[PDB]
RNA sequence: GGGGGGAUGUCCGGGUCGCCCUGGGCACCUCUCCCGGCAGCCUUCGCGGGCAGCCGUAGUCCCGGUUCAUACGUCGCCG
């Protein structure tokens, strides 16, 4: 039973009383920005989509 | 690092380095004595490194420098040990109050 | 009352663990207990324990026979010595004594 | 280049498998040349490496007689000295060298060699 | 600064925080700021606290100071222990290598001084 | 042997209703192997049982049914009970032991029990040196310390006894855990009487003179620690403790910098040590590197001597050659020397004189 | 020195024969014309050649099938095959622990490995899966031939001893499977002169084979064994380790620092060696949930489970036998009381795949423990059979003291003292009374708070002293200890002891011829398992 | 000082070493000072040191320098380690109370703290 | 290391003044036995026991100033 060499795993170190969690990273996860501007700089109203 | 202390092997692996090298190993050591999650090793690492290449400083005021920059840090992280327990009675002792 | 099990498992002693004829039959010497196994299923078929009962006894030597197979010759730190016949548990109350100052080694 | 030497002999029996009966680190650094020489009671193989020192092996006592190192160093000793001008010096390839004691040493009998 | 703090904590901004943080008026607003927000405060300045640990200088001068003002206040909304908790777990992660770090301190200081000492021949010389 | 114990139980029961103290007493001393002449020994007791002791203590001492019962001395001149003291079952599970039918009822039992205690054992003796006795042989609980060095507050807040009995206690109280000790104190004691006790360890601390100068410790710091907070806020209702602040800042300062010397000493030490040794072998003529200025070298380093074994593959051990060892010589020969051969080691007396350059 | 050596013969008659010898130098000789270069006063030259690979001791050269190979298994962990046509050398690397016997099958077909922690496989050529296994107890053994490794003074020189009892226990929901601590092997583990335990195998009691292994501490078995200064290389090892009451949960905890040896540089002041790692040992706790495949999936591990201003040595854990809920002692005084609820930070329940919930354990509670000190402690700790109650010994020597605290409240119930003549080892608990050991044996009934048995053993060495431990049933209310009978070595003897609980006379008495390592109970029968260092176990049973 | 210190050290002088350790300048006496006497020197200052232990903070200042500057002198004359031995002996006695004099310092940092605080209520009540 | 001795070189009272000694400082060589480790041989199954033992320090004819290390099974992209 010739056991496999596989590396030394990397730790899992303590972590503290705020990480970031799973749903925290996906909203960061929603990546990339981009500011398309309104005609001359209107406040904008309503954003909207169907179903 | 915790494993070349797990397997001892961490005294040859320091005995073998240069001036720069010692440098490199050093400047690290010193950036990371400061996070809890790993002092230990840190310490460690830094007592191999004073106990093995502390005799050519004379030499090379360069690393001295980093020397004294390693024992700079340091002298600003007793007081962190010590502002923390400071306030580590304060927190602990309100605790005995609440009853 | 209570009541003691007989002794069992055992440490595998460090002589040569033989084979059989035929390679189907693997025959292991564990201290006090010599047991064969078949080879396919990785399984016991016969487990022959060996009273050893004297502080410090153990198992010193034991091969197959070379004249025979299916025979079984093992003598241990005091010269005693069976001559079985695996497949089978005959032999375990009749050893012979060679009377030695110590028996220290044997082969067949 | 291994800074290693290593002996065979042939596996006795079917013809010419030879056998590497063993080896050893011999020299400092790497052993860039050796010839042999067997003849009138002398049986030696002579390796001269890079690290200057030639050496002496037993070929025929090899595993049975121990090696030799001879001196890396000029036979003649290549170094002179003026006394009354107390002055040592020596030589290679193109450049003389000398120095000075300027000094006994019961005066020093440290910091000051 | 404690309209700022109390808007900034009870909206847990990130960057209010920060800039409310980065500077005595630390007292008065102390003084002047709310309890259940400043039990938050506590808890994402251990937070922080956990996360990078470089100054002390400031913060914990901060925290002394929460305890000085509202430190009752958590006595009178006594169910966050569990914040009290993690500080207890948090402060005593920071007291960790002392239990041998002046090991460290002395031998260090020893090469300080000669050092300080060679090069205090070295403009004799 | 249950029944022989029963027996002699109800034989004492009887010496106890014919008031036979004097025979019964005597019957304790042979149990415990009136004159009464004692050892010198609080540690060399002979070990006894603990039925015997039960039943002593249930003679000694006496309860009341009210749902809060007390003890008290139903024989309070007693050698037996001085035994007791300087044998140190007074303990509170021997008590409940001993009035397990009375007490199982009642509640809060430990702390009534070290409560009424050292009280009685002082009321007993006014001269206390039973008390410090008691205190220094039995195993306490903090509730029979608080109300012991209560005792001794009153007391003072012929005259060492009481503060060898302040320290033993203050040691005890020491090793005594934060919870119980707190809850303890504020139980049993008033906010003014923590003041005193708090003038007494200010002024043990001064007294061993932290601050006095010069030309000119973690017992009391549990302790005194514990108590003001054992108070607590609700009782402080100024420049005397800011003043303490002060001294006790001074205090742990001059502790901080002791820390850094003790460092920078223990150094020193054992380099000097390890000099020492070099410097004697170099005399020898073993020849190695010694420093010779009158300052340290940065790297403190003592060459040791070469061991005379060697450690192989694998992990074997053989002896060194005395060829590698002149090799190891020949490394540790520096790049300069003076090496003065004598006479005498030319008649193959001697050894030789070396002087090598400061390396 | 011969460590071994193996012939080949050379031919109806024998013309020559071959023979190899295997020495602990690391060292494998072969020995070329036996024959003729003996059979001819004077003889020509001889000279082996020398196959060197190993550091440690060969443990068995053998010559192969055709006799083109040279096989070879030592204690480095990794089967050797020299080419020997060539000069090259080809090699299975990576068993589980010394190769500490082989045979060539009469086809050169199989091989067979005498695995030197008690084991066997039978490998095919060249195939290299062993389509054969036979595995043993694993545990420490008083080994009768003494060593292979031993012959030439090693650095660390081996003894075989034994120095702690063999951690193990039996398992609720089933009663065929023991779970036992062990190392790489029994050679390794010794090795180092500490216990290098980071192992359980899990064994079946009815039909004595191997069920199945897995890891606790970090291991690395792909690895090398040895230092290079020489020293085989300690590992972590778990002291105390119990079983979850329903079957489903494994809290094992590990212990490890670095070696005397080592440290060497970090004496300051009066710091020493033993003073340096015991402020630099790792503890673990490790909790662990039951694969019903007999497996073993981490939930939680904790990385400092009792801390002061170091980390305090844990004396010992204990399993609530009505729910789920695991307890501690330790060095700091404190005992803490471990449950578990569900990793859930603020509502959301975070999962595995499946959409199980990654449950994870917690100190729940928090006792600190009184102490009475008159002018280096100790501790262990069980609950009662009925649960709601644990009592802890704490352990000053010999002053100490027992505390019983409900499980409800973290209020101390009752106290008791006085009853430990010295350093305390262990207590256990039967539906009434308390038995313990330190240097005395003392049952305690506590309702009717009465010393009920009281027995003082023969004087013996500390190793003994450490030796000796105790057991109880809980189905049949009986107990029992076990203890050797007067530095320890290979043939010794111990006595054990079965005891009622009501009289003071022993049910049975019994020697054996070896010394008893582990007694454990089964939970669904009466009776005990006694595993005996000589690696052999058998069962005890009323009826 | 330096001619004064070695003078009073060895004379063995009382009342001059006092006038000298009364008060830099420091540093440039231990510079010019000698070494055999600094050693002595180090001898009774860690005698003061037993005697009592009220101020550290000139005198430790002070044996550091002297480390400093005359370290290896004891090197040079290193059959006195027996005076090193001492300091080593007295350098642990104020080891001592610091294995748990911080458990003290904090429940006191506490009470300090409500005691500054209802003091920093009173004025504004 | 200790306990001790014989001998080396040394100052302070010194002594008729010399051999040195006592009183203080001593560092060394030499001898002694108890410390730590090593090895052999007889003993006994083992445990142990006995026997005469070396070494704890330095420099060689040359020269152990050596010997010695963990497989393949399959690579890459992106999620």
């Amino acid at each position: 039973m010739a056991a496999e060499v596989v590396p030394l795993p990397q730790l899992k170190l303590p972590s503290g009383p705020s990480p970031i969690t799973a749903e925290q990273r996906y909203w960061r996860s929603f990546k990339k920005q981009k500011s398309h501007t309104s005609t001359a700089n209107w406040p904008i109203s309503h954003i909207s989509f169907p179903a | 690092l915790t494993a070349l202390r797990h397997r001892s092997a961490l005294r040859e692996a320091l005995q073998g380095r240069d001036e720069l090298s010692v440098i490199n190993i050093l400047r690290w050591a010193g950036k990371y004595v400061a996070d809890p999650r790993y002092r230990s090793i840190c310490v460690d690492v830094a007592f191999h490194l004073i106990d093995l290449y502390a005799e050519h400083v004379g030499g090379s005021a360069e690393l001295a420098t980093q020397f004294q920059q390693l024992l700079a840090k340091v002298n600003r992280e007793v007081e962190k040990a010590e502002l923390a327990i400071v306030t580590g009675g304060m927190v602990e002792s309100l605790m005995m109050s609440v009853e | 009352s209570w009541k003691v099990s007989k002794p069992m498992g055992g440490r595998m002693s460090d002589i040569d663990p033989i084979f059989s004829q035929d390679e189907r039959h693997l025959i292991i010497t564990y201290n006090t207990s010599i047991q064969v196994y078949s080879t396919e299923d990785s399984l016991l078929v016969r487990r022959i324990a060996l009273p050893l009962t004297p502080s410090a006894t153990h198992i010193v030597s034991s091969a197959l026979s070379k004249s025979n197979p299916d025979y079984l010759w093992v003598a241990c730190s005091d010269g005693r010595i069976w001559h079985i016949n695996w497949t089978s548990g005959e032999g375990v109350d009749t050893p012979s004594t060679i009377d030695t100052k110590k028996l220290l080694d044997m082969a067949v | 280049m291994d800074r290693r030497t290593a002996v065979y002999e042939p596996m006795a029996g079917q013809s010419g498998r030879w056998s590497k009966v063993f080896h050893r680190r011999y020299h400092q650094h790497d052993v860039k040349a050796m010839a042999s020489f067997e003849g009138k009671g002398m049986s030696v193989v002579v390796s001269g490496g890079s690290d200057a020192s030639p050496i002496v092996l037993p070929l025929r006592a090899l595993g049975k007689e121990f090696h030799r190192t001879l001196p890396h160093l000029p036979q003649h000793p290549t170094v002179l000295s003026a006394p009354k001008a107390r002055y040592i010096l020596s030589w290679w390839e193109n450049e003389i060298r000398i120095w000075h004691l300027l000094n006994s040493a019961q005066q020093f009998l440290p910091l000051n060699l | 600064l404690g309209t700022v703090l109390n808007q900034a904590l009870r909206t847990d901004d990130s960057d209010l925080l920060e800039s409310c943080l980065q500077t005595l008026i630390i007292q008065n607003t102390i003084n002047r700021m709310d309890s259940s927000l400043a039990g938050t405060l506590l808890s994402k300045l251990a937070a922080r606290m956990h996360r990078r640990p470089g100054r002390a200088f400031g913060l914990m001068r901060w925290i002394q100071w929460t305890l000085v003002a509202h430190g009752g206040a958590l006595v009178t909304q006594p169910d966050l222990i569990n914040r009290l908790t993690e500080l207890s777990r948090v402060l005593e992660e920071r007291s960790r290598g002392l239990s041998s770090l002046l090991a460290l301190k002395g031998k260090l200081d020893m090469l300080d001084a000669q050092l300080k000492y060679r090069k205090a021949l070295k403009m004799a010389g | 042997s249950w029944s022989e114990w029963q027996n002699k139980a109800m034989q004492a029961d009887e010496l106890l209703q014919n008031n036979d103290i004097q025979s019964w007493e005597e019957l304790m001393a042979e149990v415990f192997k009136p004159e009464w002449e004692w050892p010198s020994s609080r540690s060399d007791y002979a070990r006894v049982d603990r039925r015997w002791v039960v039943y002593a203590i249930n003679k000694v001492f006496g309860w009341e049914g009210q749902n809060t019962g007390r003890l008290t001395c139903r024989l309070p001149e007693s050698s037996v009970l001085i035994y007791l003291v300087d044998a140190g079952h007074l303990s509170t599970s021997n008590v409940k032991s001993a009035f397990k039918d009375d007490v199982r009822e009642v509640d809060k039992v430990e702390e009534l029990i070290g409560e009424q205690l050292p009280i009685i054992l002082a009321e007993v003796d006014p001269t206390m040196e039973l008390l410090v006795g008691y205190l220094s042989g039995t195993q306490l609980g903090s509730s029979e310390l608080v109300s012991s060095i209560k005792l001794l507050l009153c007391s003072l807040g012929l005259d060492e006894h009481r503060t060898r009995g302040l320290g033993i206690a203050f040691s005890k109280l020491a090793a005594c855990p934060a919870a119980e000790t707190v809850k303890s104190l504020r139980r049993l004691f008033k906010p003014d009487e923590v003041l005193v006790l708090l003038n007494v360890l200010r002024a043990e601390l001064i007294k061993d003179g932290w601050t006095t100068r010069y030309l000119d410790i973690q017992l009391i710091a549990d302790l005194m620690s514990r108590c003001i907070d054992a108070v607590g806020l609700s009782g402080w209702m100024a420049n005397f403790f800011s003043q303490f602040q002060a001294e006790i800042s001074v205090a742990l300062e001059g502790v901080m910098e002791a820390v850094r010397l003790k460092g920078v000493i223990a150094e020193a030490a054992n380099y000097a040590k390890r000099a020492r040794r070099a410097l004697a072998d170099s005399a020898k003529g073993k020849a190695m590197t010694v420093h010779m200025s009158a300052e340290l070298p940065l790297g403190l380093k003592t060459d040791n001597k070469i061991s005379t074994e060697r450690v192989r593959s694998g992990g074997e051990i053989v002896a060194r050659s005395s060829r590698q060892i002149g090799h190891f010589i020949s490394k540790r020969r520096g790049i300069y020397s003076i090496h003065r051969i004598s006479e005498e080691m030319l008649l193959g007396a001697a050894g030789p004189t070396v002087v090598q350059e400061a390396r | 020195i011969i460590s071994t050596f193996d012939i080949r013969p050379i031919i109806a008659e024998l013309q020559d024969i071959d023979v190899a010898v295997g020495g602990a130098r690391g060292a494998i000789y072969v020995y070329s014309n036996l024959l003729a270069h003996l059979h001819t006063l004077r003889v020509g030259t001889i000279q082996p050649r020398k196959y060197h690979w190993h550091r440690r001791a060969v443990h068995s050269v053998k010559w192969s099938g055709d006799g083109n190979y040279l096989i070879s298994g030592g204690y480095e962990t990794v089967l050797v095959l020299w080419q020997l046509d060539t000069g090259r050398v080809d090699f299975l690397p990576h068993l589980s622990a010394a190769i500490e016997n082989i045979v060539v099958s009469p086809k050169g077909s199989a091989y067979a490995l005498h695995l030197d922690d008690n084991s066997a496989m039978v490998l095919s050529t060249a195939e290299m899966k062993p389509s054969m296994y036979v595995s043993g107890i694993q545990s420490l053994v008083l080994g009768d031939r003494p060593s292979k490794d031993a012959l030439v003074r090693r650095v660390w020189r081996p003894i075989d001893e034994i120095a702690s009892p063999l951690v193990a226990t039996i398992s609720p929901q089933n009663p065929s499977h023991m779970f036992l601590c062990v190392g790489n092997g029994q050679q390794a583990t010794v090795g180092g002169g500490a216990t290098s335990t980071p192992l359980v195998q899990v064994f079946d009691i009815s039909s004595f084979q191997g069920v199945a292994k897995q890891a606790i501490a970090r291991t690395n078995p792909t690895d090398v064994n040895i230092t290079s200064e020489g020293v085989p290389i300690i590992e972590p090892t778990a002291t105390k380790l119990a079983f979850s009451h329903d079957g489903k949960w494994l809290a094992s905890i590990d212990e490890w620092q670095p070696p005397e040896r080592d440290t060497e540089a970090y004496l300051t002041g009066s710091k020493t060696q033993s003073d340096a790692c015991k402020e630099r040992r790792e503890i673990y706790l490790k909790f662990w949930e039951v694969g019903a495949d007999q497996s073993l999936e981490l939930v939680t591990r904790i990385n400092d489970a009792h801390y002061t201003k170091q980390t305090e040595s844990i004396f010992d854990l204990a399993s609530d036998p009505t729910s789920a809920r695991f307890a501690t002692i330790g060095n700091d005084g404190m005992v803490r009381f471990w449950s578990p609820k569900l990793r859930k930070r603020d509502g959301l329940m975070a999962t595995r795949p499946d959409g199980q919930p990654l449950r994870s354990w917690s100190c729940s509670r928090v006792v600190p423990l009184p102490v009475h000190e008159r002018q280096p402690y100790s501790g262990a700790i069980t609950f009662s059979e009925d649960g709601s109650i644990l009592f802890a010994a704490f352990g000053p020597p010999s002053g100490a003291l027992v505390v019983a605290i409900d499980t409800q409240t973290g209020t101390v119930r009752d106290v008791v003292s006085g009853m430990f003549k010295g350093d305390i080892r262990a207590m256990k608990s039967l539906s009434s009374c308390l038995i313990m050991l330190s240097d005395d044996l003392v049952v305690y009934d506590i309702v009717s708070d009465e010393m009920l048995a009281s027995y003082t053993l023969k004087e013996t060495s500390e190793a003994a002293k450490k030796l000796t431990q105790l057991a109880v049933n809980h189905q049949s209310r009986s107990f029992a200890l076990a203890a050797p009978i007067p530095k320890l070595k290979r043939g010794t003897k111990s006595e054990l002891l079965i005891f009622n609980i009501e009289d003071e006379e022993p049910k049975l008495v019994k020697t054996f011829s070896q010394v008893i390592i582990s007694v454990c109970a089964v939970p669904s029968s009466s009776g005990f398992v006694v595993v005996d260092s000589a690696a052999q176990v058998w069962s005890i049973t009323e009826g």
